């Protein structure tokens, strides 16, 4: 019920589909199903195609200087609909609805492909986003490479995410001896959007030297890898406190820490949930993949760590994942109470 | 001998560049949003202006007699004028290919350019930097009437020494540095993972030699007549002609525009000038 | 706006009957409608937040479906403890309305009330516990004597971003201490009209699903 | 968007009502503008094609009792209905056959 | 010899 229609310009070539997310599973993801209805006449000399591209916009003041489109594409895949496997529930009943001008199409993303992460558009930076942008685009041709106009396409534009697992994760912790004993942990690995961050910093100081404060910084790793690999830190919350351990003493505290977009709405590098218009999202999803690195796994891996620091410098880390819980309904995708 | 293909080639050049130089200054100060490599375009557009303002001068300055036939009127305001515009465009040339050389791996943050302020105060300092090369004028020019004709010419080692100074400026900062960046970029020469479009390949090798067919004639040309004169004399070799270097100096410095902006986003802006709903479905 | 109808006012029936409460909106809104009983003197309570979603916990009796604009909730039993008032909901924009009312025949705790006279100034507080602000929601909906549930202001904080109605604006203001975790409304120039019970409601930050949990009451008397 | 919807009317059985749909904004030109008809707690469901071109497309329950036209030059378009069955009764709705305009509220025919 | 001087925009 409440399927998503997209309808291009001219009064054809319309595509619905069953819902505008797909959630990225370790191994299979879930094809992305739909039905992409066309008039009887207009293709009488044509056949339908749809095409998914899985864009990498990542070009500031989208402007081209020297050919530069920035418009890398990591998976293309092409259906022919109008000339496979058995057509799914929710396609059925779109074709017995629409009628028998209702020619399916699916698709099937090959695992480790980055999910749909955007960069925040702070200072300047007029125009789109930098981050990955999938996208299904539908149109009438009869060779795969004669240039298509948008008014006679559909460019509707799908997103997909990736939920937090059901079996919670390994208790994270780290040490550091070097000049100081120091041991920190966390409550729990699985962490949900706006729930806070209990860190402990049981610490127990040996030398002579004494800490005057002591820093709890969140960061949030940007790994951005398309031609080379980077390892970005982009601050999200900060803990700044005063607290003074003497020396041969220890002192244990349960400092806690949240993040959120109200804040970091001027910084630079952060990385964003996956945007379909200009709304705003929160926080970037932790992206979580299966075992042997996934090869280079070219796109934006978005990973939390959580650090405590001495000022006299002997700091730890410690990974978590911050990610959705599985949604019951379905995720609307927009600011419900808008405008 | 050439100096008719040398006035055909001022006439296509004015031709060609001052609509594609009015349409890029207003296209970029009206609709497009202030940005660095926005200003870069702008203010190469302001240099083409300049530098086309005295071409209508130049064409009665390389009519007939190849001489200046405005007598006096203070040349050296003019002259300054349109090699102050040379240099401002090859050196917004170099600053653009080194920015570029920065955009590839975008997501950096390198030297923090990005400001418009630091956009501005470079290009200020570009302006003022140009200002002091193009300074000098009056220290060395003077007008003669020689063989019944009036010139604005130049005035034994100051002259070497400014020659060498202006082609070194000329050369080592732009061609040197597009070697470096766009050469060392497009043929697998040094760090190659960047892979690089068709496009793209193509617009930097026509950038590329668009620059060097018109640029390095130039300052060769001025080369040898720096090291054939003060021996043997200069009727006999015959450099009477060879405008051609500068015919290419205004082809290229009215080709840029088009290459630079008028491509991909603009092409079809200028060629030009639904929302999602929801549906019905029984369970 | 949008201005929220329900065609029955009044409706009497029996235990053992399958009674339809039907509730037609202005303009064309999507599923985002809320379905809320209010017991006489009490809080109200959700009971459907999708108009086709069941809330976890209420019965699985209560049923809603759509058709165009024509959110309907069906029961199919009356039960002696369901004789109260329904209230149709809408929130898919930021004057969020509440229906007239049908009549059949982790907590929130207030603090405030008393006379101020027209011109006081009072500070409503709301100890909020057993969830975060920043995952959460806080809106603040009036309930004049005798009529139906109205929106006034509500605070979001891991947006910061704050929402007024259009008959508070300015007038009324709104905020949210994270360390206390805690919601205070203060109002300046209350005038005659503003007197009414205040609802201290929570709602869940990310894809807001109706209002989960409301208040107790602290009504204000000019 | 205008979606102006005329023609409906009470009527006992077998009496044409001459529905009219009229659109305001981008021109018909050549895309197929099609009628559906809900009936009563039902769904959508199509009645004509009504293409470019002279191709007319009924339903089941449809096939050689209606007529359909349509008028290019006020942009419009008109259904023809004889012997009405009293199981006709529904809202008919006009739209484009690829369903892109939005679902104006459409007239009441009662048999 | 009496290149001394310029006919170019220099």
């Amino acid at each position: 019920t409440r399927v998503f229609k997209k309808a291009s310009p001219n009064g054809k070539l319309t595509v619905y589909l069953g819902k505008r997310d797909f959630v990225d599973h370790i191994d299979l993801v879930d094809p992305v199903d739909g039905v992409v209805l066309v008039d009887p006449e207009y293709l009488k000399e044509r056949r339908v195609y749809v095409t998914l591209t899985a864009a990498f916009r990542y070009g500031r003041e989208d402007l081209d200087v020297l050919g530069l489109t920035f418009r890398k594409d990591l998976f293309v895949a092409n259906v022919q609909s109008f000339p496979k496997k058995p057509l799914t529930r929710l396609q059925e009943r779109l074709i017995k609805k629409l009628g028998e001008h209702a020619y399916p199409f699916t698709f099937e993303i090959p695992p480790n492909l980055p999910s749909s992460v955007t960069l925040q558009p702070g200072p300047e930076d007029t125009g789109k986003a930098i981050g990955v942008d999938y996208e299904v685009k539908a149109f009438v041709a009869e060779n795969l490479e004669e240039k298509i106009h948008k008014r006679n396409s559909v460019r509707l534009v799908i997103e997909k995410v990736q939920y937090a697992p059901e079996r919670p994760g390994p208790q994270p912790t780290a040490e550091t001896t070097r000049q100081l004993h120091l041991e920190a942990s966390l409550d729990k690995e699985i962490y949900y959007h706006g729930e806070p961050i209990s860190v402990n910093v049981h610490v127990t100081n040996n030398t002579n030297k004494t800490v005057k404060k002591i820093k709890i910084s969140v960061r949030q790793y940007a790994d951005i890898v398309l031609f080379n690999t980077a390892q970005y830190k982009v601050p999200v919350a900060m803990e700044e406190a005063d607290d003074t351990v003497a020396p041969s003493s220890t002192f244990s505290k349960v400092y806690t820490l949240t993040p959120f977009l109200a804040n970091n709405r001027e910084k630079r590098g952060l990385a964003l949930d996956g945007k379909l218009k200009h709304e705003d999202t929160n926080l970037a999803s932790s992206t979580l993949l299966r075992e042997g690195a996934n090869r280079e796994i070219l796109g934006i891996i978005v990973s939390y760590k959580v650090k405590v620091k001495l000022v006299v410098d002997v700091a730890v880390e410690l990974p978590f994942t911050l990610m959705h819980p599985k949604p019951k309904e379905e995720p609307p995708h927009r600011e419900v109470p808008e405008n | 001998v050439v100096h008719w293909v040398s006035l055909v080639l001022y006439c296509l050049a004015f031709v060609l560049g001052i609509p594609g130089n009015a349409i890029v200054i207003w296209f970029t100060g009206f609709k497009w949003k202030k940005t660095v490599t926005t200003l870069w375009f702008l203010n190469l557009a302001i240099a083409d202006f300049i530098f086309l303002l005295f071409l209508p001068l130049y064409i009665s300055y390389v009519a007939m007699n190849f001489h200046w036939p405005f007598g006096i009127w203070l040349c050296k305001a003019n002259s300054f004028t349109a090699q102050l515009n040379m240099f401002a465009s090859v050196f917004f040339l170099t600053v653009i290919s080194l920015d570029h050389y920065i955009h590839l791996i975008h997501p950096v943050l390198s030297h923090r350019h990005r400001t418009l302020k630091n956009s501005l105060i470079v290009i200020i300092f570009i302006w003022l930097l140009a200002s002091l090369i193009g300074g000098p004028a009056l220290y060395f020019r003077d007008t003669v009437e020689f063989n019944n004709h009036t010139l604005c010419y130049n005035n034994l080692i100051r002259h070497h020494v400014l020659t060498w100074v202006k082609f070194i400026i000329g050369y080592l900062f732009p061609l040197l540095t597009m070697s470096i960046c766009y050469l060392c970029l497009i043929f697998k020469v040094k760090k190659r993972s960047i892979l690089i479009s068709s496009r793209h390949f193509w617009t930097i090798l026509v950038v590329v030699v668009a620059f060097v067919v018109c640029w390095t004639p130039y300052h060769l040309f001025s080369i040898w007549e720096l090291t054939i004169h003060h021996n043997s004399y200069s009727h006999h070799v015959m450099q009477a002609g060879i405008p051609l270097s500068t015919g290419l100096a205004f082809l290229n410095s009215c080709l840029n525009p088009i290459l630079y902006v008028l491509i991909s986003k603009k092409f079809q802006a200028r060629f030009r000038s639904c929302t999602t709903a929801s549906s019905s479905l029984a369970k | 706006d949008i201005q929220m109808t329900q065609s029955p006012s009044s409706l009497s029936a029996s235990v053992g009957d399958r009674v339809t409460i039907t509730c037609r909106a202005s303009q064309s809104v999507s599923s985002a409608v809320a379905w809320y009983q209010q017991k006489p003197g009490k809080a109200p309570k959700l009971l459907i937040y999708s108009a086709s979603s069941l809330y976890s916990g209420v019965p699985s009796r209560f049923s809603g479906s759509r058709s165009g604009t024509d959110f309907t909730l069906t029961i199919s039993s009356l039960q002696p403890e369901d004789f109260a008032t329904y209230y149709c909901q809408q929130y898919k924009y930021v004057p969020v309305t509440f229906g007239q009312g049908t009549k059949v025949e982790v907590q929130l705790v207030e603090s405030g009330g008393g006379l101020v006279q027209p011109g006081g100034s009072l500070r409503l507080s709301c100890a909020a516990s057993g969830f975060n602000v920043y995952s959460s929601s806080i809106h603040w909906v009036r309930q004049a004597p005798g009529k139906g549930l109205e929106w006034v202001a509500s605070i979001s904080s891991y947006y910061g971003y704050t929402y007024y109605a259009d008959s508070v604006k300015g007038r009324f203001t709104i905020s949210a201490d994270t360390s206390k975790n805690t919601a205070y409304l203060q109002m300046n120039s209350l005038r005659a009209e503003d007197t009414a019970v205040y609802y201290c409601a929570r709602s869940r930050q990310f894809w807001y699903s109706g209002l989960d949990y409301w208040g107790q009451g602290t009504l204000v008397t000019v | 968007v205008q979606l102006q919807e005329s023609g409906g009317g009470l009527v006992q059985a077998g009496g044409s009502l001459r529905l009219s749909c009229v659109v305001s904004g981008f021109f018909f030109d050549t895309v197929t503008m099609a009628w559906y008809r809900r009936a009563p707690g039902k769904h959508r469901e199509l009645v004509a094609s009504a293409t470019a071109g002279g191709t007319t497309t009924y339903a089941d329950s449809v096939k050689d009792r209606f007529t359909i036209s349509r008028d290019n030059a006020k942009n419009t378009v008109y259904l023809q209905m004889n012997s009405l069955k009293p199981e006709d009764t529904a809202v008919y709705y006009c739209n484009t056959f690829v369903r892109s305009l939005s679902w104006g509220q459409g007239t009441q025919v009662t048999v | 010899f009496y290149f001394p001087g310029q006919f170019a925009f220099s």
